[PDB]
RNA sequence: AGGUGGGGAGUUUGGGGGCGGCACAUCUGUUAAACGAUAAGCAGAUGUCCUAAGGGGGGCUCAUG
């Protein structure tokens, strides 16, 4: 009622609407033509997607998780 | 020397054309009825009408030039230029310009049966106010010379393209007729002129919203012969047609938010 | 060379005709656009101007 | 008195330029010059098309402002107008689009190099030695204050600084016209 | 003959963005087109408010017999 709510899975390489995901970021860019530049910042508790969203959307291993908050 | 920059200024191409204007010159044969008919054709072309000093030899089919020239030095686009002949009786000739060089020719002949302005009853008309139009029959737009006469009549008397009109602006109507349909092939039947002027008579049987419209007659009566026609090459009726090129998801909401559809 | 001579590709490109502006580096990859930016990488004149 | 009227063909209005087109047929009987009917026979259909476009076009909307008269270019509040749509209409031009600029070397040079263009913040430039802002270009300006000073303690110097000047505005007019060309 | 030709070698890689701005009453050298009137510029003691445009407002008509 109030947000997109983009289902999501923070699997590295089994992820589950990452092409949902891939697609509202591209329209954002499009929106935003005009800037050249953008970008997004991961609001939410400890260990909750966040690294692993982050690589599994570069679809690697950058961000150091763990089953650990910090 | 501010004043010569300022018609300077209005001569070179606007963005946006003020109301075109007319030049008229009386040809070698601007009979008395000629010139009455000039008149009136000024009276409702006031007052962006100019009159040239006294009568030419200039003509039109025969000579180009001298239509090009006259509108350059006078900044006119548009050309009326009167000239009867002893085949073609009560014949006019109108002229268009682009760039300064001749858009288009045809030559218009009124019928002796024609009656003046001061003929008809004396009424209210004032002069600069745009009038209304009203063109009948299907061979106004499905005919290539009769769409060129209908543009150029509104040319001629459409005024301003405001975008705001006041209700008591609407004094007179032209009527735009033919003298009946013809099948493909025939002759063109000569166009009918008539000017009507505008009475509000009471909304009696409309309620409230709408008024009676009622009609005066007040002229000119004019039966528009066809003759000779010269037309624009396609090139130069796109140049005529250009625009000034004044968005995905891209839209100004009410207030000026610009918002848009993330989809 | 002949062409890895930036002379050669200065020549057919016509700059030599302006080469008054020739920035440090001007060079295929990271143009004047790009080594002017690289270089902020690399404010304290302490001038006294009169702000009237 | 009735103001119903209708055609069988549907009437095609143009709003924009106060115009309407009737392609319904032309009685050729009645409309022939010869007939006196012909005069009546006009009249009735243009009061006919002339109510049907002001019925339409009175249900145009209309703006309603509660200023006054104010200055010369004010409208008044009690004269209500009707708001007329845009043009529909292609109606042919008079002249081209000047669309051509002048492809001067400055605007190349801007181009390439990083100098933006000026802001053009002032006429308002300071000088020293008088206590007035002394204006660089407008009215007696710094330009004329070598000339006006009367000590040049460096033949007559005066008159060189203004022929220099002269040449300068020379020199601005020979790019203008080398320019021209483009 | 033409071409790739740091794959190879010698070398450096200094010590900087805005600027031009005047119009009429004048006389002098050129211009002067040469029976001349004397114009369409150059630089000059010369000012002056025309606020580097005279924009509006209210009035006058004029070389020459
Ligand atoms: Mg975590």
């Amino acid at each position: 009622k109030e947000r997109p709510t983009l289902a999501f899975h923070a699997s590295i390489t089994n992820s589950f609407g990452k092409g949902s995901l891939i697609q509202l970021l591209r329209q954002f860019s499009q929106l935003h033509t005009d800037r050249k530049q953008i970008s997004v910042g991961f609001i939410g508790y400890p260990n909750t997607g966040k690294s692993s969203i982050i690589n599994t959307l570069r679809k690697k291993k950058v961000c150091q998780v763990a089953p650990i908050p910090g | 020397n501010a004043r010569a920059k300022r018609a300077l200024v209005k001569r070179e191409a606007k963005l946006v054309e003020n109301v075109k204007q007319a030049l008229f010159i009386p040809g070698q044969s601007c009979n008395k009825n000629l010139h009455d008919i000039m008149v009136d054709l000024s009276a409702l072309k006031k007052p962006d009408m100019k009159r040239f000093n006294r009568k030419n030899d200039i003509h039109p089919f025969e000579d180009m030039s001298p239509l090009e020239f006259f509108s350059e030095k006078n900044d006119c686009s548009l050309m009326v230029l009167m000239t009867s002949s002893k085949k073609r009786k009560n014949n006019m000739t109108f002229i268009r310009t682009f760039g300064y060089k001749i858009y288009d020719m045809i030559e218009l002949m009124v019928a002796d049966n024609f009656k003046l302005l001061s003929d008809f009853k004396k009424l209210t008309f004032t002069v600069g106010l745009k009038p209304m139009f009203t063109f009948q029959g299907a061979a106004f737009d499905t005919h290539p010379v009769y769409k060129q006469i209908k543009s150029l009549f509104l040319d001629f008397f459409r005024g301003e393209s405001t975008d705001l009109q006041d209700v008591a602006g609407l004094q007179h109507v032209i009527s735009m007729t033919i003298q009946g349909d013809f099948q493909d092939g025939e002759p063109l039947p000569n166009v009918l002129f008539r000017v009507y002027k505008l009475k509000s008579y009471k909304s009696d049987q409309g309620g409230k919203r709408l008024p009676r419209i009622e009609l005066v007659e007040i002229g000119p009566r004019l039966d528009f012969k066809i003759g000779r026609i010269h037309t624009p090459s396609p090139d130069m009726v796109t140049e005529a047609h250009k625009k000034p090129k004044q968005k995905k998801n891209v839209e100004l909401d009410i207030m000026g938010d610009k918002l848009g559809r993330i989809h | 060379g002949t062409g890895k001579k930036e002379k050669s590709r200065r020549i057919r490109e016509g700059d030599t005709k302006d080469g008054n502006l020739r920035v440090k580096g001007e060079n295929f990859y990271r143009d004047s656009k790009r080594v002017k930016f690289l270089n902020m990488y690399t404010f304290q004149d302490s001038t006294i101007p009169d702000a009237r | 008195l009735p103001v119903t009227v209708e055609k069988p063909i549907p009437v095609v209005y143009d709003l924009g330029n106060l115009a309407a087109f009737d392609s319904n047929v032309l009685d050729k009987n009645d409309l022939d010059s010869s007939n006196a009917r012909r005069e009546e026979k006009i009249k009735s259909l243009t009061r006919d098309n002339v109510q049907l476009l002001i019925n339409q076009l009175l249900s145009l909307p209309m703006k309603t402002t509660t200023e006054s008269v104010g200055g010369t270019g004010g409208q008044s509040s009690v004269m209500t107008l009707l708001q007329l749509p845009d043009p529909t209409t292609d109606l042919p031009r008079e002249k081209p689009l000047p669309k051509a600029k002048a492809m001067t070397k400055w605007e190349k040079f801007a181009a390439k190099k990083g100098i933006k263009p000026k802001e053009r913040a002032g006429k308002m430039i300071y000088d020293e030695a008088s206590g007035e802002w002394v204006p660089k270009w407008g009215y007696k300006g710094a330009n004329k204050k070598l000339d006006d000073q009367w000590l040049v303690e460096v033949i007559d110097p005066r008159t060189l600084n203004r022929a220099e000047r002269k040449r300068l505005v020379k020199k601005n007019e020979k790019q203008q016209r080398r320019n021209m060309k483009n």
